[PDB]
Order: C-alpha cells, then structure tokens, then sequence
RNA sequence: GGGAUAAGUGCUGAAAGCAUCUAAGCAUGAAGCCCCCCUCAAGAUGAGAUUUCCCAACUUCGGUUAUAAGAUCCCUCAAAG
RNA sequence: UUGGCACCUCGAUGUCGGCUCAUCGCAUCCUGGGGCUGUAGUCGGUCCCAAGGGUUGGGCUGUUCGCCCAUUAAAGCGGUACGCGAGCUGGGUUCAGAACGUCGUGAGACAGUUCGGUCCCUAUCCGUCGUGGGCGUAGGAAAUUUGAGAGGAGCUGUCCUU
RNA sequence: AUAUGUUAAGUGGAAAAGGAUGUGGCGUUGCCCAGACAACUAG
C-alpha cells in the first residue's frame, strides 16, 4: 500500500479499479499497490 | 451468592500455614431470616432481601427506632418473625431456592470462597484540598504565601467559566465503596461469625453486606 | 450483459421450483440449497431455464449477471459437487482429524483447530495435504480461506499453508 | 529507605568508602530502594589503593538499610548502618573479602556469590 | 467475555463472456465505540415499582373540625458532625 | 515564530519565567492493528487507521531555548489573553542610589554590562464543590428498590516454560 | 404546482495544481456475419 495523490500505472501490468472506497490500482507484483488517498 | 449481612467489630492477625501471617477482619454475622422476595412475574427483577438484627415489639409509643411500627410489623409478620433493622436487597443469586422465613445459616461458605464487599466510608467531616483529593501543597517557605489552598481553577476569558467536575473543598464523606476479591481465611459456626481478608470499610458497629465474587 | 441470453442449464433431475422470487434445488449430492437472487423476471419451461428483464438500465444491465450466475452456481455443484484443496508446504505439519474437526500442527506453542460446518465434508486425505468437499460453491470458498489464515506463506524458503496450483512469490535472502 | 542523595559506607574491600546514589534504577519515575535493589552511584572517598579511583560511576548492589524488610512470617531486621556492595555487572563483586553481616532476602535475586563470600547472613 | 466497525486481508460476482473484495449479498479484523466492572441517580413534572399500616361528625362538603398511622418540638451523646 | 495594518482598550484590560491546578486538538513519542521493504532471525527504515491511557529525576543561567549526566516502555508538537498574581513568589524587565567601558565641550545618555530596590481588597450575581427548609408526585406514611441518564476506571516493564 | 431532463455525494449546505474504464447529451474516425474484441492450441 502507498499512499498518494496521484495514481499511474508504473509497468504496464498493473490495472487501475475502483474499490469501496478509492481508486486502487492492482498489479501482479507486491510493491505496485496505490490509492488516491 | 448467600449474602449475609453481618457487622463488623475489629481487626486482628491470624497465623496461616508455614509461616505465613495473614490481618483478619472480624465480622459478626448475626441472624439473618429472609424475608418476602420478588420475582420477575410480580413486577420484574428476581431478588432475595434479606433482614439482620432484630428489634423489641411493636407500637406502644415510639421514642426511639429500636421498636417497631405497624409498617414493619406486617411486612415482617408475613415471614412470622421479628421485626429487623436492616434490609438489604440480593438481586445476585437463586431465584429458584430459598424459601420464605428461612434462616440462612453461616456456613454457606467454605475457607478459601473468595468474597466481595459492599460497606459505608468512615467520613472525616468538611476536609479541604490536599487531603481529600490527592493534590500536593505549596511551598512552606522563601516567602510563599500559599500553602495549602487549592491553585487556579480555570483559564482566561476564552473560558469565562469553570468546569464542573473540579476537585474543590467539599465533605469527605461516608459514601459506599466495594473492594474485590477478598477471600475467606477462617468460618466459625458456633460463636456465629466469620473472618475475611484484609480490611473491609465501615467503622467498629457498623454494616456491611457480602455476597460472592464476579471474577 | 454478454451473459444475457446465454442461459446455462437445467441439465439434472433436480427440480428448480421457484417460489417467491427464490428456488430450491432439490438434487442429488445435496439437498435444496436456496436463496432469493433479485428482483428480476424469467422463465424455467423445459430444458434452459432463462432470464431477460426490461433491458437498458445501467444498474440492472449489471443486476443481470448477479442472477445469472447464481443459478448456475447453484444448480452445478448439487450435481456434481466441488471445492479446492490446500497442499501444506514444508515440514513440521502433520494435519491430522478428530471427527469433523481438524487440527494442525504448523510449529506454533499449541495445535490450531476448526470446527466444520454440515453440507460441507471436511476430507484430509494424504499424511499432510488436505482438501475441502461441499455442495455450495460460495460456503465452500469460505472455510478454504479460513485454514489459509493459520501460517500465510513465508516468502523466503516457501513453508506455509498454500492452495493447489497458484504462482507465489518467491524472494531471496541470506 | 535509601533514595536520591544518600551516602553509604561501603562494605566491599575494593577502594571506596563512601559512594553516593545518583539513580535508583528499576521503573521509572523510581524512588525508593531497600534490599535487593541495584543503584548507580558514583564514589566520594577512596582508599589509597585498592581497585576503583575516585569519580568513577559503577553500579552497585544495595545490602542492609536502616530501616527493616518484612519478611513473609512477620518478622523484621532492622540493622544499624547504611552499606553497599560494588557489582562488576555480572551479580558478583568486585574484591572478595565483604565484611558486615548481609541479609538474607537478596537470594532470589541470584546474589549468591555475594552469600558464599560473606560472614554471618541473616 | 460479548455486538458493529476504521486501516487492512477475504470468499462468491456481472457491469466490461477473462480477471476483478462490490454494484445487490457473505466473512474476518484493533488499548478505539457501546453492553459488561464500581459510584451517583424517579425534581426522569414523561414525578416509575412491590409489600405493609389508618379510614368520622358537624353537615346545602363551607368542611367547620379534631384525631389515627406516622413524625416532630424538647432533652443524655456519637459509629455522625 | 519574525513581521504588516491601527479596527476595540489610555476616566489603567497588570507585563517574562517558575510553583499550584488542569482542560482540548493530532500533523503520534511509547503501547494496539496492518501494507511495503535493497525485511535470514533478533533489531531497523517508511507509510496508513487510531486520543483510551501514560509522558522522568539532577548540574548550568532569571530564564524560554539549549548542551550535558543517569535512567525509562517513551522522555511528542501545539492551543487555551505566548492558559492561570481579585491563587503565589519577584530572580529579570520597565522607578528614584552608585560605578565601569564609551558618546556628548555640558546637563546626561546605552535592546551594554553591574550591586540594592513596598506586589493592595472582608465576595453582591453568575460558575463551581458540598449541604439543608417549602411545595409538587389526585388519600396519608414507612421500608426496599428498577434505572432513562450522568460521573468513575482504562498505563505498563523484567524473569521463566515452549 | 406543472413538464423536461441531471446528480447518488449530504455534492447542494466554504479551497487549486493535478489523478481517474464515475455518469449524460453531444461530433469525427478505423475494426465488421466474408464474422473482430472477449476466450482455446501453434513455434
Ligand atoms: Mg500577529
Ligand atoms: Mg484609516
Ligand atoms: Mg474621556
Ligand atoms: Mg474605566
Ligand atoms: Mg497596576
Ligand atoms: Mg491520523
Ligand atoms: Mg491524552
Ligand atoms: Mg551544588
Ligand atoms: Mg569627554
């Protein structure tokens, strides 16, 4: 989980969701993990 | 469970096993014959009172509360005893048994159920700050001229009040207090008292009701 | 939705009596699972059991495959029955069974336990992997993540309580 | 009870004489002491010698305040002076001839290559 | 010791035939929130509840009264002050 | 915090530190729960949710601040008239004495030092902490009580077993 | 009240740079039953 204002795609195999609360975007690799928080 | 309702008288010491000495609280625990009890199909809470030490007949002209009144005289006919000085609810235990106009008995306990007790402060009269709550006093000397008064008691005129709950000199008072997990050293059965742990509140000839523990 | 006329089955003779608005798949391996699924019309004449609403709205264009779904996730598993397995990894673990209540040994200070539900037949069958059995799809999903929750993965050397064919990850250390 | 600021005539055969306690050391906000405890403590008299020099801050176990200790029977041991033992950090002193009968409550506290090295223990 | 959650982790699952913790459902999850522990509290005018005791003549109830039950005034003190 | 503006107060709104006593935020110091680690374990970095409770004794200077010693689970940052003198000291700052450097030809001057320097009040009303009399509670009285509500308490270390 | 729509956050009932398959009426264009874009098996 990372905290930030803004959310990309940091490699090209992380989707972008939307989830209960925010704009999560989840990857296959554990250290591509952000919120628009 | 069984709250008897005894009084103390004083404070001693008693020898335990090895070597070990153990104060021991008094407490005289006279007759206590249960009165009406009410339950949930009456009007709603399941409880045994219970009566202590008993007082002479009834009505003849009452100087005193030693003797009765046609009040306590029916509401203790009905378990055809005599008339008592001390009734306390038990909304703890046993619904089921205990019937009406039973004598309790002394020994519902054994040495070593540990107890809880319910019993009035001492009271110390109108005692001021540093003694009753625990606030330290000022400086005694280098020209102080504020000793043992309490301090300030609130801010500036953004708060142009003092805040109720505030600690100020007022009565000591006997108010009741419950200590925890007390436990039984000793039962006497024929002098018809028993012996608790510690020291429980309420000065010499005073009350105090017991009942089991909730740990 | 692309599930929209694409209707699953009613291959069994289990029987989708419908009721309410619910069903009740009484079938083979279990017996009538039942829960009502929406608000949404359809049709169980003969063989294909469909579903179709008043089409064009964002909100039942999505309320159409949690309908769908659900009554093909019911009426599969009272067929046949189905849930995953869970293959311990390392050593250590001896997973044994006290009846319906199964214990593990995964190095902690005292052995963990769990105490199964009915319609789901809790089976433990090797020395140390285990593999769950139960008639609904969704009840069976839970206690398979329930026993995960006990030693998660260790990514190091690998030990830890994993599912059967998944890629964990692996890094190094010294 | 020994705290901040007391002054002890130290028993140990290693130099000092006097020491006094800076901290008691235990929780915090500690401020008593009796037997048992460990204070660190920082020595005022020196005898010529001997193994510690004066100002040298070492740690160090209590032994014998003035005031009693109740052991579980109901018994006390008051002594008549306040006295000390320097530790080297591993629960054992420093030099080797103790003088000045010990009480017997630091056992516990695995003190006892103090006990075995002393006179009279009570 | 309980009940719902926040962060997080989950199962099932379309929108968007795959994935996907979520949109409708189902979990679990903290010294935190409420019930539990002790203390006060029916002036809670929304004035609650059980048991027990007492019930009359003048008289157009104007109640004139004069009492019960139960208190109190007044005294010897104190476990209270 | 350092300022800018001059809007209220000169028919007086007492001013820095410290003791007494608190009360409130969370941008969290410890403790509780997680993600992520270029996380072997024990330690550690960084980020999210979280105010329930804790937050130390001494030397130095008037000190605030600061450095230093010994601890602790930690020695958090702030507001509350830079909280609190009709509750307290007066050490400094802002009173008359005197002196030193210095500027002024002189009287004198100094956010430069330096020694000595009076701190007033019996509580009306609100607010508090206790504590009693009248009346209400559709007849009077005693005893025991249910509990809408409201207060109180909430902290942690070290050793041993696996 | 009437008629057309819009938003699902209490926005209405106090903030920007930026971030984003939120949701509507709008326009252009290249992929097309010869059958893509979802999915299978080949190198
Ligand atoms: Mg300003
Ligand atoms: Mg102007
Ligand atoms: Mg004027
Ligand atoms: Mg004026
Ligand atoms: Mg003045
Ligand atoms: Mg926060
Ligand atoms: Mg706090
Ligand atoms: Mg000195
Ligand atoms: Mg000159």
């Amino acid at each position: 989980m990372k905290v930030r204002p803004s959310v990309k795609p940091i490699c090209e195999k992380c989707k972008v969701i939307k989830r209960k609360g925010k704009v999560m975007v989840i990857c296959e690799n554990p250290k591509h993990k952000q919120r628009q928080g | 469970t069984k709250g008897i309702l005894g009084r103390k008288i004083g404070m001693t010491q008693v020898f335990g096993e090895n070597g070990e000495l153990i104060p021991v609280t008094v407490v005289e625990a006279k007759e206590n014959v249960v009165l009406q009890k009410k339950t949930v199909e009456v009007d709603g809470y399941n409880a045994i009172q219970v009566g202590f030490e008993d007082k002479k007949a009834y009505k003849k002209d009452a100087k005193s509360n030693k003797y009765a009144n046609k009040p306590a005289e029916g509401h203790a006919k009905k378990a055809d005893a005599a008339p008592k000085r001390f009734i306390r609810e038990f909304r703890n235990v046993d619904v089921d048994a205990y019937e009406v106009g039973q004598e309790v008995s002394v020994d519902t306990f054994v040495a070593g159920d540990v107890i809880d007790v319910t019993g009035v402060s001492k009271g110390k009269g109108f005692q001021g700050a540093i003694k009753r709550h625990g606030q330290s006093r000022g400086p005694m000397s280098h020209g102080s001229h504020f000793h043992r008064a309490p301090g300030s008691v609130g801010m500036a005129s953004d708060a142009s009040r003092v805040f109720k709950g505030q600690k100020m000199p007022g009565r000591m008072g006997g108010n009741t207090v419950t200590v925890q997990n007390l436990e039984v050293v000793q039962v006497d059965t024929e002098n018809k008292v028993i012996l608790v742990k510690g020291n429980v509140p309420g000065p010499k000839k005073g009350l105090v009701e017991i009942r089991t523990s909730i740990k | 939705s692309r599930v929209g006329k694409k209707i699953i089955d009613i291959p069994s003779d289990v029987t989708v009596t419908f009721d309410g608005n619910h069903v009740t798949v009484k079938g083979p391996k279990g017996e009538l699972s039942r829960t009502l699924n929406e608000r949404m019309t359809f049709k169980q004449e003969e063989n294909t059991i469909e579903v179709v609403r008043p089409s064009d709205s964002k909100e039942d264009r999505t309320n159409h495959g949690t309908t769908r779904a659900l009554l093909n996730n019911m009426v599969q598993g009272v067929s046949q029955g189905y849930v995953k397995v869970l293959e311990l990894v390392g050593v250590g673990y001896r997973a044994q069974m006290q009846g319906k209540d199964l214990i593990l040994n995964v190095g902690y200070s005292h052995p963990v336990e769990i105490k199964a539900e009915e319609n789901i037949t809790f089976s433990v069958e090797k020395n140390t992997v285990v593999k769950v059995e139960g008639i609904s799809k969704e009840q069976v999903g839970a206690l398979a993540s329930n026993i995960r929750s006990v030693r998660p993965p260790e990514p190091y050397k690998g030990k830890g309580i994993r599912y059967q064919g998944e890629y964990v990850r692996r890094k190094e250390g010294k | 009870m020994i705290q901040q600021e007391t002054r002890l005539k130290v028993a140990d055969n290693s130099g000092a004489r006097e020491v006094l306690t800076i901290k008691v050391l235990g929780g915090s906000g500690r401020k008593t002491a009796n037997i048992g405890d460990v204070i660190v403590c920082t020595v005022k008299n020196a005898t010529p010698g001997g193994v510690v020099k004066k100002g040298d801050v070492v740690k160090a176990v209590i032994v014998r305040t003035k005031s009693g200790v109740r052991r579980n029977d109901g018994s006390y041991i008051k002594f008549d002076e306040n006295a000390c033992v320097i530790i080297r950090d591993d629960k054992g002193p420093r030099g080797t001839r103790i003088f000045g009968p010990v009480a017997r409550e630091l056992r516990e506290g695995n003190f006892m290559k103090i006990v075995s090295l002393a006179p009279e223990v009570l």
